Protein backbone atom coordinates (compact mmCIF):
# COMPACT_ATOMS: atom_id res chain seq x y z
CA UNK A 1 0.00 0.00 0.00
CA UNK A 2 1.04 3.45 -0.56
CA UNK A 3 0.49 5.07 2.84
CA UNK A 4 2.60 2.20 4.37
CA UNK A 5 5.80 3.07 1.46
CA UNK A 6 5.76 6.70 2.49
CA UNK A 7 5.87 5.55 5.39
CA UNK A 8 8.94 3.39 5.09
CA UNK A 9 10.60 6.50 3.23
CA UNK A 10 10.26 9.10 6.21
CA UNK A 11 12.37 6.32 8.07
CA UNK A 12 14.91 6.88 5.25
CA UNK A 13 15.71 10.08 6.36
CA UNK A 14 15.14 9.67 10.06
CA UNK A 15 11.60 10.44 11.15
CA UNK A 16 9.86 7.46 12.81
CA UNK A 17 6.81 6.12 10.99
CA UNK A 18 4.02 7.59 13.44
CA UNK A 19 4.76 10.92 12.37
CA UNK A 20 3.31 10.02 8.80
CA UNK A 21 0.22 8.33 10.12
CA UNK A 22 -0.67 10.84 12.93
CA UNK A 23 -0.62 13.64 9.74
CA UNK A 24 -1.56 11.83 6.73
CA UNK A 25 -4.39 14.03 5.71
CA UNK A 26 -1.92 17.30 5.68
CA UNK A 27 1.40 15.89 4.01
CA UNK A 28 -1.56 14.45 1.23
CA UNK A 29 -3.24 18.25 1.11
CA UNK A 30 0.50 19.41 1.24
CA UNK A 31 1.70 17.04 -2.46
CA UNK A 32 -1.75 17.60 -4.27
CA UNK A 33 -1.43 21.53 -3.83
CA UNK A 34 2.68 21.68 -4.50
CA UNK A 35 1.51 19.81 -7.41
CA UNK A 36 -1.18 22.07 -8.81
CA UNK A 37 1.46 24.80 -8.24
CA UNK A 38 4.25 23.05 -10.80
CA UNK A 39 1.36 22.88 -13.08
CA UNK A 40 0.26 26.27 -12.44
CA UNK A 41 3.48 28.23 -12.46
CA UNK A 42 4.61 25.36 -15.92
CA UNK A 43 1.25 26.66 -17.75
CA UNK A 44 2.17 30.23 -18.01
CA UNK A 45 4.88 31.97 -19.99
CA UNK A 46 7.45 31.56 -17.53
CA UNK A 47 9.90 29.70 -19.79
CA UNK A 48 11.54 27.25 -17.62
CA UNK A 49 12.80 25.33 -20.57
CA UNK B 1 9.34 -4.74 9.79
CA UNK B 2 6.06 -5.11 8.77
CA UNK B 3 2.85 -6.98 10.40
CA UNK B 4 1.88 -9.38 8.24
CA UNK B 5 -1.42 -12.09 8.59
CA UNK B 6 -1.38 -15.75 7.36
CA UNK B 7 -5.52 -15.71 7.25
CA UNK B 8 -6.35 -16.20 11.33
CA UNK B 9 -3.05 -15.19 13.27
CA UNK B 10 -0.84 -11.90 12.97
CA UNK B 11 2.94 -12.14 13.27
CA UNK B 12 5.33 -9.62 12.34
CA UNK B 13 8.53 -10.22 9.93
CA UNK B 14 11.33 -8.27 7.92
CA UNK B 15 10.72 -6.46 4.96
CA UNK B 16 12.88 -8.58 2.64
CA UNK B 17 12.35 -12.09 4.09
CA UNK B 18 9.53 -14.46 5.39
CA UNK B 19 10.58 -15.19 8.93
CA UNK B 20 7.65 -14.40 11.23
CA UNK B 21 7.20 -14.07 14.91
CA UNK B 22 5.33 -12.98 17.60
CA UNK B 23 4.43 -9.86 18.65
CA UNK B 24 5.93 -9.13 21.51
CA UNK B 25 6.64 -5.23 23.44
CA UNK B 26 10.21 -6.11 21.97
CA UNK B 27 9.66 -6.05 18.33
CA UNK B 28 7.42 -2.79 18.72
CA UNK B 29 7.23 0.44 20.22
CA UNK B 30 3.71 2.65 21.52
CA UNK B 31 2.78 5.99 20.56
CA UNK B 32 -0.48 7.73 20.48
CA UNK B 33 -4.38 6.10 20.88
CA UNK B 34 -6.31 4.56 17.74
CA UNK B 35 -8.07 7.61 16.99
CA UNK B 36 -5.55 8.82 14.47
CA UNK B 37 -4.12 5.82 12.35
CA UNK B 38 -6.40 4.90 9.11
CA UNK B 39 -6.39 1.12 8.99
CA UNK B 40 -5.77 0.10 12.36
CA UNK B 41 -6.18 -3.46 13.55
CA UNK B 42 -7.47 -5.09 16.57
CA UNK B 43 -4.88 -7.78 18.11
CA UNK B 44 -3.42 -8.94 21.47
CA UNK B 45 0.11 -7.54 22.21
CA UNK B 46 1.90 -9.93 24.21
CA UNK B 47 4.38 -9.63 26.99
CA UNK B 48 7.67 -11.55 27.59
CA UNK B 49 7.92 -10.66 31.38
CA UNK B 50 4.97 -11.48 33.28
CA UNK B 51 4.24 -14.80 32.54
CA UNK B 52 7.67 -16.03 33.29
CA UNK B 53 8.04 -14.03 36.21
CA UNK B 54 6.35 -13.61 39.90
CA UNK B 55 8.74 -14.01 42.42
CA UNK C 1 10.19 -0.33 39.23
CA UNK C 2 6.70 -1.13 41.17
CA UNK C 3 5.87 -4.50 38.71
CA UNK C 4 7.74 -7.46 40.10
CA UNK C 5 5.17 -7.25 43.28
CA UNK C 6 3.67 -9.95 44.34
C1 LIG D 1 -1.80 -19.43 10.81
O1 LIG D 1 -0.77 -19.48 11.80
C2 LIG D 1 -1.12 -20.17 13.01
C3 LIG D 1 0.08 -20.06 13.93
O2 LIG D 1 1.08 -21.00 13.58
C4 LIG D 1 -1.49 -21.61 12.69
O3 LIG D 1 -1.94 -22.24 13.89
C5 LIG D 1 -1.27 -23.50 14.12
O4 LIG D 1 -1.86 -24.56 13.33
C6 LIG D 1 -1.24 -25.84 13.50
C7 LIG D 1 -1.95 -26.79 12.56
O5 LIG D 1 -1.07 -27.32 11.59
C8 LIG D 1 -1.32 -26.27 14.96
O6 LIG D 1 -0.63 -27.51 15.13
C9 LIG D 1 -0.71 -25.21 15.86
O7 LIG D 1 -0.87 -25.56 17.23
C10 LIG D 1 -1.36 -23.85 15.60
N1 LIG D 1 -0.76 -22.83 16.44
C11 LIG D 1 -1.47 -22.02 17.23
C12 LIG D 1 -0.69 -21.02 18.02
O8 LIG D 1 -2.69 -22.09 17.29
C13 LIG D 1 -2.60 -21.65 11.65
O9 LIG D 1 -2.84 -23.00 11.25
C14 LIG D 1 -2.21 -20.84 10.41
N2 LIG D 1 -3.31 -20.81 9.46
C15 LIG D 1 -3.15 -21.10 8.17
C16 LIG D 1 -4.38 -21.02 7.32
O10 LIG D 1 -2.06 -21.42 7.70
C1 LIG E 1 -11.47 -2.84 18.22
O1 LIG E 1 -11.53 -2.81 19.66
C2 LIG E 1 -12.25 -1.70 20.23
C3 LIG E 1 -12.18 -1.87 21.73
O2 LIG E 1 -13.08 -2.86 22.18
C4 LIG E 1 -13.68 -1.66 19.69
O3 LIG E 1 -14.34 -0.50 20.18
C5 LIG E 1 -15.62 -0.85 20.76
O4 LIG E 1 -16.56 -1.22 19.73
C6 LIG E 1 -17.87 -1.58 20.20
C7 LIG E 1 -18.68 -1.96 18.98
O5 LIG E 1 -18.59 -0.96 17.97
C8 LIG E 1 -18.48 -0.42 20.98
O6 LIG E 1 -19.74 -0.82 21.50
C9 LIG E 1 -17.55 0.00 22.11
O7 LIG E 1 -18.08 1.14 22.78
C10 LIG E 1 -16.16 0.33 21.57
N1 LIG E 1 -15.27 0.69 22.65
C11 LIG E 1 -14.27 1.57 22.51
C12 LIG E 1 -13.44 1.83 23.73
O8 LIG E 1 -14.04 2.12 21.44
C13 LIG E 1 -13.67 -1.67 18.17
O9 LIG E 1 -14.99 -1.74 17.66
C14 LIG E 1 -12.88 -2.87 17.66
N2 LIG E 1 -12.88 -2.90 16.21
C15 LIG E 1 -13.04 -4.03 15.51
C16 LIG E 1 -13.02 -3.89 14.02
O10 LIG E 1 -13.20 -5.11 16.06
C1 LIG F 1 -9.49 -0.56 1.55
O1 LIG F 1 -10.19 -0.77 0.31
C2 LIG F 1 -11.46 -1.43 0.47
C3 LIG F 1 -11.98 -1.71 -0.92
O2 LIG F 1 -10.94 -2.12 -1.79
C4 LIG F 1 -12.38 -0.55 1.30
O3 LIG F 1 -13.62 -1.22 1.48
C5 LIG F 1 -11.74 -0.27 2.65
O4 LIG F 1 -12.54 0.65 3.38
C6 LIG F 1 -10.34 0.32 2.48
N1 LIG F 1 -9.69 0.48 3.77
C7 LIG F 1 -9.73 1.61 4.47
C8 LIG F 1 -9.01 1.59 5.79
O5 LIG F 1 -10.32 2.61 4.07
Amino acid sequence: PFAMQMAYRFNGIGVTQNVLYENQKLIANQFNSAIGKIQDSLSSTASAL
Amino acid sequence: GVFVSNGTHWFVTQRNFYEPQIITTDNTFVSGNCDVVIGIVNNTVYDPLQPELDS
